[PDB]
């Protein structure tokens, strides 16, 4: 150890296997690298569900799967040998293992005998472990059955998107295949989409519908005239069962009660069966929401009938957007410059009020007719007054959308600000309304050098514009000026989150190998090592 | 939460105890030797005016 | 993080009998050296000592002891 | 100035392109004949791009 | 008047009969792209990929008019050939400069077409500065693209030389894809039962005579595949259209069978589950209404 | 809208100051400043190596008739055949003892060395704008190439970027502890005087021991009280 | 959006971006001090 | 400074700070191995006193001067501290040309300090990292000075001369007076009543050329602390600014100018028009009054006019050359705008005009088009001329709940007829031993040599060919193709000596295929999902089929407004792309746009009206909003809304799913511990980590 007396912590020495974090025991003994193995961009696939995933011809022409040699399996394996496509075997007694190369072969070292075993091609339905990194839970790592897909990527159902936060700008995801006969099983029953349905804390389901399938859900629910060939185009092959049981008429709710085929009550949502609220929203399909369909279902019987559910509506909302469509054009965000001007007109007043009040101020405490206000105080009052301006103008962009909503109830952002997805008063605001404030550790930017940020301003200037109050709004266009200090934001943000990211994971690891010996033992108590640590493992004895 | 800037800071007059990663790391250091924040409620003002 | 008469902080292991090789595994680097000098001998239970000797973790399945009984095996007769 | 159909649509544009660089006829006079968004952007921003001669030989020893 | 001019012929149909004509247009008349392309020579500013890409998109209907139906029904096919150098005047590279071959395909016969004038007046390729020291060609040849190269169809080749075309043949033959690729003649929709043909009339050759041919190649295969459509009268599996007179539901899952039952009063789409009664299908009504489209469209086409 | 049009104006080329390419054009000066200019004032020097007796007996070192020259074929040539494009630049070098005499000047020689033909000194150059070199006053222009490239041993491109520099203009202000301030600034001489000397200097306040308020560097000046310095300076 | 059992609503949170995968890597006394 | 902190120059303020360009690295590492060499020679000479007589010099002391090796470590990329000042061409695309060497780095002030602004880029940062907030750009009207030794001299000689002359009486104040200093170097200490008159003379005669440059920098520091300071070195930052002079913005007072202005260039200006604009250094800058623009300059009053020193130019000059190819970032979130910057050097560009001849790494764009909806300064550097995509056909809409979450649907008869296609282009390099390349003896990786043990031009390769002949004596040794895909032989170039050392080129088109990668100018990027037949895309009336499908969602809940802005201007131009003269005429939007929403609009209306004279106020309306309706091709029925659909350009990038993509069944191991390899190209396996292993153990999966 060279480090006894020098300070070089470069040369190599017996001590090397333990010096930082690049220790030989947690580089290869808690982790390696494995052979079957792979890694390629992901994409999005209709013919896939949750249980499965696509995987290249590249990646199954390589990959290849065991079958063991027994009573059971021995004339398959003959059979396979003689029509050349075995591609390794292996002699379990002599510990050798051999290649088939095409072409070339030793026939009399093949002796087949219980115990042995042959690689061939993988097949489908197989299963296979998968993920994304970072894996931060449970759910980043999955084992999920195969089907052959087409093209070079990986190939997922987009109702696993949100449990791996994943999207498809460039991800990446890895494959390993583990072939042991226990770890099958384990692989079989404990990793498999529909065992992992509800979350293990709070108890939502982890899988459901994204992005514009919540808005068809939405939309799907208010259709009202509907004859019966239209509602069997909707249902698609789920329409086999549909019972028109007199009717020549329907409507959205009876597709809803036929998609949930049960008669079950829950206080709010559903009677008998049928959706008793106002609107279907996102609260109702997205996964990790309180109020999920599916998770009512689950409770109901089993995480089977979730996880069907989970699958039907999500085609049925596809389908509605196949036939009905789906779009926002930039006529229903502006369609004439009445609103704007209007309420730039009212910025543009408001502003020079204040100015001229804080004037009036400066001026009485300049002269002796008031003692001054503290500078926390003065910050206080010119801060009460813009916070002022602002809450006036999101009150003006919430009388605009109700008004619209009026006018056109077939705003499609309107729709989807109602779905409950990306659209609130405050995005708007910013697009059509005013920016407002910007600040930098809870506070606006610090003066520099003459009193002031940036040399557009007089020295010891009073402007609140000089200080990051913004008057502009998307549509309008920000000044230079006022661009500097939204990227001033925008590149704080940035900076923390690479910081952040440093930190949070060496705390993570730490709270990991402190907690990773607590288990539940045999009584349904909470203990590790030796030590007791809770009676009742939940507080209940039932699973979180 | 701290990737997505979900926590906003904030100017205060009185002392407060902070949100996010940082206070969460410092309650499991555990640090000895620093300056803890005492809260006293009561029902009689003057005690707490002393 | 109370489990002892005294809380004990994430980035130590004080009053816990962690064994030798979980702190090496956490980040010691003096674990080993330590349990030499004072001679040390300890059981195999950690999820890090199993890794480090190849052996099922006490974790779900591990949880357990299996055993098969031959019993019947030996009760036919050919 | 070297694709003989349109991207998008698939019509022919070999003629008008002629028309346009060799007899160096005004883009009005050219399109007069063009109907498509598509086609008339392809004539009026496709160009033939700026290269040198190829040293030979391609193989040299 | 212009060497091109766009145009278009619109009739008015029963919305299913129009679609039905549509989607069978779009899948049935198939016009073979030249992706069989070998660059014997190139000393030329431009890589191989960038000339092979531009020669498999020529426009050649209009120089192979004359052989619609052959090439249509597969029974011929046809071939280009360029061989082109800098020079101190007219330093550029036309449509007329190619030599067009068709291909007799029983034979294996090779015969050179005749070349419109107009062609003088297309450009590819512009060169570079005329330099008298230095080479500056191209030389290359495509096939359509179902043909096969062998030994036979080689020998026919007398304008080449055939040690070069093997050795570079055997170069490109890896990256040539194995499937039948294609083009549509010109644009066809239906919006709301108007059927629209968006088409391209040039000055050297007669483009009615040219409609008709290809009209009347769809409607023989049209009818023919009609009256080879069956429907199973047992189980739905899911993956054909079938009918179930137990419950008397059919299932629609193919274009055909959704256009036809759409025609007699169903409003079907292509994966779903229907009430209709099929004795109500009169397949000759079907196709009466058909030739009577023909010959609908075809005099709309007379009257340009 | 005049404004916009002066605006355009600067981002056009201005063939009659030489500006024939605006975004790399104070790099392009950059370097030709280096290559034809500074490099022929930094090489010629003529200093004293040595001194004996007193002041009348001194070798010294002489370096003259520097020239550089470009290569003979074309960055793409260099790029084909797998060269480098280097300049090549040669000087002379003598070594030569001097006795200061009552008559004069008196010269003995002791060495002497030339580089007249050999790779002396090989300077990397800048290939620049049209693929034109600032030593080659050639009339030709390849169209649509900028340059600013290097092309090194192994025929790799090479392409910087600018850094700031590590001495500052103003002196840093530091609290070294509470009540105690520190004030360090630096000194450097003027570009015509070779070799360059720095200086760099600290001035130390603590409210504590305000007689301490010195000004310090490292073994090159003393540690002294700067107001007592200044009236030593001024005489004030 | 409706209010029903807001007393036990779940809060997402979910980074809309996020960083591409990565790729193979493939004396004159002329400084100040700094003390 | 000890009493008012805040308001002294911090040490990260670019005010304290000067810049070395390409020359000054050269410079120093030629004083230093001078220095060097000296020393060396002295200490040999001394040496040889010591032992032997006679004073002799060594040879080979005095022969090696060291630098050659100073310079070639410089081009390695090492220089004193830093190891960044060059680094080996990444050949991404044309524009890094101009992006690399206008880069500005520091040392290791990652926040966004205020002396930056309106001098550097605002945008234009690294977006991860550890470089993050260390690397600037210089905006398009920013510059780094130069000046000659002797330039140097005879300016500070006349700017002596002036001060001694001129103010003869009132420079010998000492005691309460602004001290003069040039270079920090006090010359003189002026008058406090006299300041303001000295400061308005100086910049006077210095914008008539009086003192031979025109880039001096002069400081008027009056807080309390009481300085002039005058600059002229190198390396100093420098922008021009409109003259305010006593209340007057001088542009306005110069009625020649307007007529003249078309046929003089800046240096003219200068010359004739003296007092219009000033060069202006970042110190000089920072103690100022400056008025933001022209327009907010006339709404004031005269006597606020007479506190200000200059005018800025409108804020499009603020930005550096990558943004300018971006589109009306004003009017969009700013860290949209930081990717844009981003991506747009990643774009697929026209790259060089020697493709055939260069061996060297690079991609390609096949059939380039050149934008139409640009600035002006994407025309004078070039980046137009030499194209970064194409403009294609989009709409904006769901299409069948496939496009999620930024994946988009491609046509198949555009991606057949040459849309958005590239080359990719490779070099590859071998040193063989003369024995083994002229060994004689085939092994089944020597299928595609020839004769003469070289690859055959125009051949393909494969996963398991060799370029050259490589025989060690039996034995092929000889390194091997190592790509999924296939590449064509485009050149070779052999050199002969002792050894033998192969340069081989290849290339090989790539149409997009799933996975590929996309963006606009917007920065919303994805990636292929689905690659859709004609047959099965939905149509206007005129027969028109999209080539990509864009999710509508994502426009507005990231706020990308200028996105639609563009379209809607690509299609005016597309209606009318002439002048009244029948010349080709741009549309002029740029980034820091300023022209209003409506302005465009009307513009747009009458483009169509011209087309078309006879539209209804319906269709009129519609062209200009850019919606149609859409049909249904399995039904031909139309959908419920109209559709936003229109061209746009639209870029590659170069990030393409074959580059990634990897497997493993077995290989080799390393030795010292016998597990898998690592690396791509040598068939190494994926790490299973300790957080999977987490992960595996929560599972329950013993
Ligand atoms: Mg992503
Ligand atoms: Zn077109």
């Amino acid at each position: 150890d060279i480090k006894i007396i020098s300070n070089n912590t470069t040369s190599i020495n017996l001590s090397y296997i333990t010096s930082g974090k690049n220790n030989m025991i947690r580089s290869y003994i808690v982790a390696r690298r494995k052979d079957q193995t792979a890694r390629s961009v992901i994409g999005p696939s209709t013919s896939i569900t949750v249980n499965e995933v696509g995987m290249p011809a590249y990646i199954r022409n390589t990959l290849t799967e065991k079958i063991f040699v027994n009573a059971f399996t021995v004339d398959k394996v003959k059979q396979l040998l003689a029509s050349n496509q075995v591609k390794f075997y292996f002699n379990k007694r002599l510990n050798q293992l051999t290649r088939i190369r095409q072409g070339k072969f030793i026939k009399n070292k093949i002796h087949l005998l219980p115990g042995d075993w042959v690689e061939v091609a993988v097949q489908e339905y197989t299963s296979i472990i998968f993920g994304r990194q970072p894996s931060l839970h449970r759910y980043n790592v999955i084992a999920s059955s195969i089907r052959a897909t087409e093209g070079d990527t990986i190939k997922i159902s987009p109702g696993i998107a949100n449990s791996q936060n994943a999207d498809f700008d460039g991800d990446e995801e890895w494959m390993i295949l583990e072939q042991n006969p226990k770890a099958v099983i384990e692989q079989s029953i404990l990793m498999y989409p529909t065992t992992l349905l509800k979350h293990d804390i709070h108890g939502a389901p982890v899988y459901g519908s994204i992005q514009d399938e919540i808005v068809a859900a939405y939309s799907l629910f208010r259709i009202q005239d509907l004859c019966l060939d239209e509602v069997l185009n909707i249902l698609g092959k789920y329409g086999r069962e549909f019972d028109p049981k007199g009717k020549c008429k329907f409507s959205g709710k009876d597709i809803y009660t036929y998609l949930i085929g049960e008669k079950i009550n829950y206080p709010g949502l559903l009677k008998d069966g049928e959706i008793i609220a106002n609107d279907v929203d996102s609260n109702f399909v997205v996964a990790m929401r309180h109020l999920s369909l599916a998770g009512l279902l689950s409770d109901h019987k089993s995480n089977v009938e979730g996880i069907n559910f989970i699958i039907k509506s999500s085609y049925v909302f596809k389908r509605y957007l196949s036939i009905y469509g789906f779009g926002v054009t930039f006529k229903d965000l502006r369609p004439n410059s009445t609103f704007t001007n209007k309420l730039e007109a009212i910025n543009v007043e408001k502003i020079e009020l204040i100015k001229e009040a804080y004037a009036k101020y400066l001026n009485d405490v300049r002269d002796g007719k008031i003692v001054p206000l503290s500078k926390a105080l003065e910050a206080d009052y010119v801060e009460s007054m813009l916070s002022n301006l602002t809450n006036l103008n999101i009150r003006e962009i919430e009388e605009h959308m109700r008004q619209t909503l009026i006018d056109d109830p077939d705003n499609n952002l309107l729709k989807m600000a109602k779905a409950g997805y990306k659209v609130n008063p405050t995005e708007l605001m910013y697009i059509l309304g005013t920016y407002g404030q910007q600040r930098i550790d809870g506070e606006p930017a610090e003066t520099r050098v003459l009193g002031r940020v940036l040399p557009y301003y007089l020295p010891d200037s009073k402007d609140p514009e000089g200080r990051g109050y913004i008057l502009n709004s998307l549509t309008k266009g920000l000044t230079g000026s006022q661009y500097y200090f939204s990227m001033l934001v925008a590149r704080s943000q940035s900076t923390d989150i690479v910081c952040e990211t440093s930190r949070t994971g060496t705390l993570a690891r730490k709270i990991i190998k402190k907690m990773e010996d607590m288990v539940v033992d045999g009584y349904g108590q909470v203990v590790i090592g030796n030590t007791l640590i809770k009676y009742a493992a939940n507080y209940t004895k039932i699973l979180g | 939460q701290a990737l997505s800037s979900f926590h906003t800071t904030e100017k205060s007059g009185a002392v407060k105890q902070k949100l996010g990663f940082n206070e969460f790391n410092n309650l499991t250091n555990l640090s000895k030797n620093k300056t803890e924040i005492i809260t006293l409620v009561s029902d009689d003002i003057s005690k707490l005016q002393s | 993080l109370c489990a002892s008469y005294e809380p004990e902080s994430v980035n130590k292991f004080k009053f816990g009998a962690a064994s030798t090789l979980k702190r090496a595994t956490f980040g010691d680097n003096k674990a080993l050296l330590n349990a030499a000098l004072h001679k040390k001998s300890e059981p195999i239970n950690d999820n890090s000592s199993c890794h480090f000797f190849s052996k099922v973790p006490n974790i779900g399945t591990g949880y357990y002891k299996y055993f098969i009984d031959l019993g019947l095996l030996m009760r036919m007769e050919r | 100035v070297f694709q003989l159909v349109c991207s998008t649509c698939g019509k022919d544009i070999s003629h008008e392109r002629y028309k346009l660089i060799i007899r160096k006829k005004s883009l009005k006079d050219v399109l007069v004949s063009v109907k498509n968004e598509c086609c008339r952007l392809k004539l009026s921003t496709q160009i033939e791009p700026q290269r040198n001669l190829t040293v030979q030989p391609l193989l040299d020893i | 008047q212009h060497p091109r001019e766009e145009n278009s012929i619109v009739v008015e149909l029963e919305p299913s009969l129009a679609t039905f004509i549509k989607q069978g247009f779009n899948n049935l008349v198939k016009w073979p792209l030249l992706n069989i392309g070998i660059v014997l020579s190139n000393t030329s500013t431009a890589v191989n990929e960038e000339w092979l890409t531009a020669v498999e998109h020529i426009p050649t209907m209009k120089i192979f008019y004359k052989h619609i139906h052959k090439i249509l029904t597969r029974e011929m096919g046809f071939l280009v050939y360029l061989k082109r150098s800098q020079s101190e005047r007219d330093n550029y590279i036309t449509l007329y400069d190619f030599d067009y071959y068709i291909i007799d395909k029983d034979t294996n016969s090779v015969t050179m077409v005749d070349k419109p004038t107009e062609l003088k007046e297309t450009l590819l390729h512009v060169f570079q500065e005329y330099r008298l020291k230095s080479s500056q060609t191209i030389e290359l040849i495509a096939f359509s693209s179902g043909t096969v190269i062998n030994e036979d169809i080689v020998s026919k080749l007398t304008f080449l030389d055939v040690e070069v075309f093997n050795r570079e043949y055997n170069n490109v033959k890896t990256i040539i894809d194995p499937d039948f690729v294609f083009r549509s003649p010109f644009i066809v929709i239906s919006p709301m039962g108007k059927l629209t043909f968006f088409v391209e009339v040039y000055s050297w050759f007669d483009f009615k005579s040219c409609f008709k041919d290809i009209i009347d190649f769809l409607e023989g295969a049209l009818i023919a595949n009609i009256h080879n459509h069956m429907i199973k009268v047992g189980n739905c599996d899911e993956t054909v259209s079938s009918y179930n007179p137990e419950s008397g539901m059919l299932f629609v899952n193919d274009l055909m069978t959704m256009n036809i039952v759409n025609f007699f009063g169903c409003n079907s789409r292509l994966e779903s589950y229907h009430r209709f009664d099929m004795t109500k299908v009169d397949v000759e009504l079907f196709i009466k209404a058909l030739s009577d489209a023909c010959k609908k469209i075809l005099s709309a086409s007379n009257r340009l | 809208e005049m404004d916009q049009r002066l605006g355009y104006k600067f981002l056009v080329p201005d063939p009659k100051a030489g500006v024939f390419y605006r975004p790399l054009h104070f790099q392009y000066v950059s370097y030709s400043n280096f290559i034809l200019h500074r490099l022929h004032e930094i090489l010629t020097v003529k200093r004293p190596l040595l001194s004996f007796k007193n002041n009348t007996e001194r070798i010294m070192i002489e370096i003259s008739n520097v020239k550089v020259t470009p290569p003979d074929y074309s960055p793409i040539i260099a790029s084909i055949k797998g060269k480098s494009y280097d300049a090549l630049a040669t000087f002379t070098v003598n070594i030569f003892k001097e006795v200061m005499t009552k008559e004069g000047i008196s010269i003995t020689k002791i060495s002497s060395y030339e580089g007249k033909d050999s790779h002396l000194i090989k300077i990397p150059l800048l290939i620049g704008y049209g693929n034109k070199n600032p030593l080659d006053t050639a009339k030709y222009l390849v169209p649509n190439v900028i340059g600013g490239v290097f092309i090194n041993k192994q025929s790799v491109e090479k392409v910087g970027i600018n850094l700031v520099e590590k001495i500052t203009t103003w002196p840093k202000f530091r609290v070294v502890k509470p009540n105690s301030f520190t004030f360090s600034f630096s000194s450097v001489s003027p570009p015509n005087v070779l070799p360059t000397r720095y200086r760099h200097y600290k001035i130390s306040l603590d409210i504590s021991q305000l007689e301490a308020l010195n000004i310090s560097s490292t073994k090159t000046f003393i540690t002294v009280n700067i107001v007592l310095l200044s009236q030593y300076l001024s005489r004030v | 959006t409706q209010s029903i059992h807001e007393n036990k609503e779940i809060t997402e949170i979910l980074p809309d971006n996020n960083p591409s995968p990565p790729e193979s890597p493939e004396d004159r006394n002329d400084e100040p001090p700094e003390d | 400074c000890i009493f008012h902190t805040s308001r002294y120059p911090d040490r990260d303020s670019m005010v304290c700070h000067r810049i070395l360009t390409y020359g000054k690295y050269f410079e120093t590492l030629a004083h230093d191995e001078l220095e060097n060499y000296i020393g060396n020679i002295r200490n040999d000479i001394m040496n040889n006193h010591k032992n032997r007589g006679t004073y002799a010099v060594n040879i080979h002391v005095l022969t090696t001067p060291g630098l050659n090796h100073a310079f070639s470590s410089l081009l390695s990329g090492k220089f004193k501290k830093s190891d960044g000042s060059y680094r080996t061409h990444p050949h991404y695309s044309w524009m890094q040309n101009i992006s690399i060497p206008r880069s500005v780095g520091f040392y290791p002030v990652r926040k966004y300090h205020p002396s930056q602004y309106l001098y550097f880029c605002s945008s234009d940062v690294p977006e991860r990292g550890p470089q993050v907030g260390l690397v600037s750009q210089l905006s398009v009207l920013s510059s780094i000075t130069n000046i000659l030794t002797s330039e140097y001299l005879d300016l500070e000689k006349k700017i002596c001369e002036y001060i001694r002359s001129y103010y003869k009486d009132d420079i010998s104040y000492f005691e309460t007076g602004f001290p003069i200093t040039i270079e920090n170097a006090l010359v003189a200490s002026l008058n406090p009543n006299m300041i303001c008159d000295f400061v308005t003379d100086f910049r006077r005669r210095k914008r008539m050329g009086f003192f031979g440059n025109l880039e001096v920098g002069i400081t008027l520091v009056r807080d309390h602390m009481n300085e002039i300071r005058i600059n002229i070195g190198a390396g100093r930052l420098v922008r021009p600014f409109l003259v305010v002079d006593n209340g007057e913005l001088m542009m306005d007072v110069c009625p020649e100018l307007e007529s003249r202005l078309d046929d003089m260039t800046f240096s003219d200006i200068q010359k004739e028009f003296p007092h219009v604009i000033e060069m202006v250094d970042i110190e000089q800058f920072t103690f100022s009054n400056v008025c933001e623009s022209v327009q907010k300059f006339r709404m004031m009053s005269k006597d606020e006019r007479k506190q200000y020193d200059l005018c800025d130019f409108p804020a499009e000059f603020r930005d550096g050359y990558v943004a300018s190819s971006l589109v009306g970032i004003n009017h969009n979130s700013g860290p949209r705008a930081i990717l844009g910057c981003a991506q747009a050097k990643q774009a697929i560009s026209c790259l060089s005009s020697d493709i055939r001849n260069k061996i060297d790494n690079g991609i390609h764009l096949m059939y380039p088009e050149r934008p139409i909806v640009i600035s002006k300064a994407l025309e004078t550097s070039k980046i137009a001329a030499n194209c970064f995509g194409q403009h294609v056909t989009i709409a904006l809409m769901s299409y069948k709940g496939i496009n999620q979450e930024d994946g988009i649907i491609i046509k198949k008869q555009f991606i057949q007829r040459g849309g958005l296609d590239i080359v990719t282009a490779k070099k590859h390099q071998v040193e063989i031993p003369l024995e083994n390349f002229n060994n004689k003896e085939r092994s089944n990786a020597y299928s595609k040599l020839e004769s003469n043990g070289l690859v055959r031009l125009n051949a393909f390769l494969e996963s398991g060919d060799a370029m050259a002949r490589n025989i060690s004596s039996s034995f092929d040794v000889s390194e091997k193709y190592t790509d999924m895909y296939k590449s064509r032989v485009e050149r070779v170039q052999v050199e002969l000596t002792d050894k033998v050392k192969v340069r081989v080129l290849t290339m090989k088109e790539r149409r997009p295929i799933l996975g590929d990668k996309f963006t606009t100018r917007t920065s919303q990027k994805g990636t292929v999902a689905y690659v859709a037949d004609e047959t099965e895309l939905p149509y206007d009336e005129n027969g028109i089929t999209p080539d990509v499908i864009i999710n509508s969602t994502s426009i507005f809940s990231r706020k990308t407004i200028s996105m639609l802005i563009e379209v809607i201007l690509t299609a005016a131009y597309s209606a009318k792309p002439y002048n009244n003269k029948g010349e080709n005429r741009p549309v002029c939007f740029p980034s820091s746009n300023e022209t209003s929403i409506d302005t465009y609009m009307q513009f747009a209306k009458q483009c169509y009206e011209h087309s078309n004279p006879k539209l209804s106020d319906e269709e009129l309306s519609d062209k200009i909003f850019c919606e149609k309706i859409l049909y249904d091709p399995e039904t031909d029925k139309p959908y419920a809304s109209k559709v936003f659909f229109g061209p746009i350009y639209y870029l590659r990038l170069r990030h393409l799913t074959q580059d990634k993509a990897t497997v493993r069944c077995r290989g080799k191991k390393t030795k010292l511990i016998r597990q898998a390899n690592e690396g791509r190209k040598r068939g190494g396996g994926i790490k299973f980590g300790e957080m999977e292993r987490d992960c595996l153990i929560a599972h329950g999966a013993a």
